[PDB]
């Protein structure tokens, strides 16, 4: 089952 | 623009050591509520919904504390709770007998009135801990939906967005954490101002609305306030927390290093296979806050805004590009096109719904695990994040002392379980970003 990792958002969302 | 600077970014290095331990103010995933439909009055009504109270016994001792003191503190709690039972007018909070156990736990022999020439102790390695799986479990459960609502639809155009987000988060365990923190911090503050010289008994309470709509009142356990004298805003009041849990401390003793854990009863639960008997534990530990920390805790609702705003802007990063407003598209179906997790299968994605909750959890854990280690890591890891993004798109960030940046980051990675998680997280991000 998925271990959530909010930093992965930055694979798509650009920092800032 | 000439990009040629590679897979230069390496994984961050995390500390070796004993595993990190829990250090939140109250329990999180291991919390247990006694519930029903004046705090102390409600506390007793909640406890009455439980019928497995037994003779308390230590099962996981605090390796540095005086354990029988913990056991006695609880027994004293029960005793004084009996005194209140029935009567006629049940008080708010209630002041407790300044007994030996309470004086000790509430750091009352460290009271300045006592000592001699030893009153001249002036000294001038904060000890590394390794990451443990528990903190990730903690966060996982924080992103989960609950069978209860923790907030009204407001704060009791793009206002539409508020509503969408609130729809997606009001049942989130993170949101419970927020409210749990608001109530007991408010409570702890009042008690701290209205007593000062009293050992107050504070029920840990929260409220919610069920699916079926019934209003529920939850009791998590008790907090005993110590002496709270001083108007210094950064000065600390010692307290001891007493929290119900079904969690056996012996599965991950490392998580519970700061705790004495009692077995305080046995519970009979309905189950896929029938009635099963499970021990009920009391997690006990000493601790302290300040007017400032209580203030910050009373304001955790801010996590909702911060959380929201990010989800908001995150829509501009798509709405301006797609020409049309995209809130409805996203919230009404698909674009499960943002990565948010790993699994045995690997990379994994989820919709704005999941995202809303994940960002809420993140904001909330930042607040629950606030620390200098964290201020540092954030400020510094943002930079590494920027850099990693550039390189990923084949861009030269420029002549920058990168190794210097690594030093800054890894020096924030000492023993905080939350910070270590974010570090581990970045490493994982780092692996996908520059595959």
């Amino acid at each position: 089952s998925m271990d959530v990792n909010p930093t992965l958002l930055f694979l798509k969302v650009p920092a800032q | 623009i000439e990009p040629f600077l590679k897979t230069t970014p390496r994984p961050l290095r995390l500390p070796d050591g004993p595993p990190c331990s829990q250090r939140s103010k109250f329990l999180l995933m291991d919390a247990l509520k006694l519930s029903i439909e004046i705090p102390l009055y409600d506390a007793i009504k909640c406890m009455k919904t439980f019928f497995g109270w037994k003779e308390p016994n230590i099962v996981k001792p605090h390796e540095k504390g005086i354990n029988p003191n913990y056991l006695l503190a609880w027994k004293q709690v029960l005793a004084e709770l009996q005194d209140i039972e029935n009567e006629e007018k049940i008080p708010k909070t209630k002041n407790m007998r300044k007994t030996s156990q309470l004086k000790w736990a509430l750091g009352e022999n460290m009271a300045p009135e006592k000592v001699d020439f030893e009153d001249c102790k002036d000294v001038s390695e904060p000890k590394p801990r390794s990451l443990a799986s528990w903190i990730q479990s903690e966060f996982n459960k924080a992103c989960e939906l609950t069978d209860s609502s923790w907030i009204e639809l407001d704060e009791i155009i793009a206002s539409m967005r508020r509503n969408y987000f609130t729809a997606e988060v009001s049942h989130c365990r993170a949101t419970e954490y927020i409210m749990k923190g608001v109530y007991i911090n408010t409570a702890l503050l009042n008690a701290s101002c209205a007593a000062m010289d009293d050992f107050q008994l504070i029920p840990m309470i929260s409220k919610c609305r069920t699916k079926e709509g019934r209003r529920k009142t939850n009791l998590y356990g008790f907090i005993i306030k110590g002496r709270s004298h001083l108007r210094n805003d950064t000065d600390v009041v010692n307290f001891v927390s007493m929290e119900f849990s079904l969690t056996d401390p012996r599965l991950e003793p490392h998580k519970w290093e700061k705790y004495c854990v009692l077995e305080i009863g046995d519970m009979l639960l309905r189950t896929a296979i029938g009635q099963v008997s499970r021990p009920m534990f009391l997690y006990v530990r000493t601790n302290g806050t300040s007017k400032i920390k209580m203030k910050w805790g009373m304001e955790m609702r801010r996590c909702l805004l911060q959380s929201l705003q990010q989800i908001e802007s995150m829509i501009e990063a798509e709405s301006s590009v797609k020409e049309k407003d995209m809130t409805k598209e996203f919230f009404e179906n698909k674009s499960e096109t943002w990565p948010i997790g790993e699994s045995p299968k690997g990379m994994e994605e989820g919709s704005i719904g999941k995202v809303c909750r994940t960002l809420l959890a993140k904001s909330v854990f930042n607040s629950l695990y606030a620390s200098p280690q964290l201020e540092g890591f954030s400020a510094e890891s943002r930079k590494l994040l920027l850099i990693v993004q550039a390189l990923r798109d084949n861009l030269e960030p420029g002549t920058f002392d990168l190794g210097g940046l690594y030093e800054a980051i890894e020096e924030c990675l000492i023993n905080d379980p939350w910070v270590l998680l974010n570090a581990s997280w970045f490493n994982s991000f780092l692996t996908h970003a520059l595959k």
